[PDB]
């Protein structure tokens, strides 16, 4: 599952 | 005026140059190979915070496909923030885009290779067709996702083999399952 | 005297961002989408008569095979002046055309893409091998040969799925068999 | 049959 | 300042310019067609010892793969010398080196076309892996090495198939079993 | 076995 940058 | 027209045509060589730059990255079957150099460089900016994350040059699945590139952090980003190496996958607002299906929805492949094809750093994903990082791009490029934790900032530290002369390889596989 | 010089050097640039441009849209396996932007005022300079017609950027059938390029009457031409989108199939004079057979002898596609992937706009045709328009090039191009009544002028007038975000894409397929 | 361009 | 300035963007152009004209020759798949035009001219500032030598544009066996091109003596080299047309093969300096299986090792094989379609001059040969034209590039270009007595310089004298329109098409065939 | 220019 990808997790998006801040 | 004749003093102006120099400092002009300064800059729009630096666009060409840079367009020429990435014409000569961009792939079309959706495997790409980035090749980060002046490695030491760009990691202290990175550190230093002055520049917190690079874009590689744009890659596509197919000659008219899907327009995409890389977003990586050097010293990591959000739950990574300092401590590991952070990678993400973007799509970008593609010349195409009204002739593609949407929401993008290809698994990708990251990797961080071992220039000694020892232990290549992977991982993979497949995306969350709800997400904003996967809609149609509405801008130049919709929001990076992937990996915070792609990588330890440790396992590529002294003498390891992803970093040699000062250069690094980071590899992105978009499965073409389905196009 | 210094302000001829420079005109020369930006003069030379956009010459080269034009070649840029160029490559980065030519294809070489005879599968070529064309991209037309700015629609509205494009048909309008057809209509008023002052660009009756548009080449596309060159494309080709094989890495060293035959250049091509397609040209477009957003207003007709011939007995489709006025009423129909006129679309044509241009042979250019290639690099490698004396390692070619000819008279080019490939079936053509030509198609206005429905953007709404509903109904296409289609046609096809043989090349005439007597024609002068399959000829081996002995200037830059040779006389475009297609389909003058293409696609009636209302087909793509107002509110219509052909042309969406002021664009229109058109799309060419040309038979490898026997290559 | 494909017909020129005038 | 104005002498200075201009001065420097010359050089920058005639590279952008070059880097460009690459480009446009590069091939990925270690097929590479080579055209060389304005022969007679080159072929006389061969025998008149002015330019010996030209290199042909770079090409690659694959996407991310060996960088290579072609060097070649209109009036012949070594054992050839002033009797044949001798032909070679180069590994350059390539951007993914590193990942890559050093010394190269593929066979490669090297022809001048008859524009006749006729009777083509061939020559293949294997590496020799103990070679330093084989081992990884250290400067821009390894030795060229390859076939000083490619072909005899009358075969190409007066009336013949290989020059037409005062060019010559030189061919080359990267084999790629192993990679 | 390639003869290396000279």
């Amino acid at each position: 599952y990808p997790i998006q940058e801040t | 005026q004749l003093e102006r027209s120099i400092g002009l045509k300064d800059l729009a060589m630096a666009d060409l140059e840079q367009k020429v730059l990435e014409m000569e990255a961009s792939t079309y079957d959706g495997v790409f190979i980035w090749k980060i150099s002046d490695f030491a460089r760009k990691r202290q900016e990175a550190v230093a915070g002055r520049i917190p994350a690079i874009f590689s040059p744009a890659f596509y699945t197919s000659r008219y496909g899907y327009k995409m590139c890389l977003r990586i952090y050097l010293n990591g980003d959000g739950t990574g923030r300092g401590t590991h190496l952070s990678l993400f996958f973007v799509v970008m607002k593609g010349p195409n885009d009204a002739l593609l299906r949407w929401p993008f929805n290809q698994k990708v492949t990251l990797m961080l290779l071992d220039q000694n094809n020892r232990e290549h750093v992977i991982d993979a994903f497949r995306p969350d067709v709800t997400s904003s990082s996967f809609q149609r791009p509405v801008n130049d490029m919709n929001i990076a996702s992937g990996c915070p934790l792609f990588c330890p900032v440790s396992k590529m530290e002294a003498k390891n083999s992803y970093v040699r002369d000062d250069a690094i390889f980071i590899k992105a596989i978009v499965d073409l399952t389905g196009l």
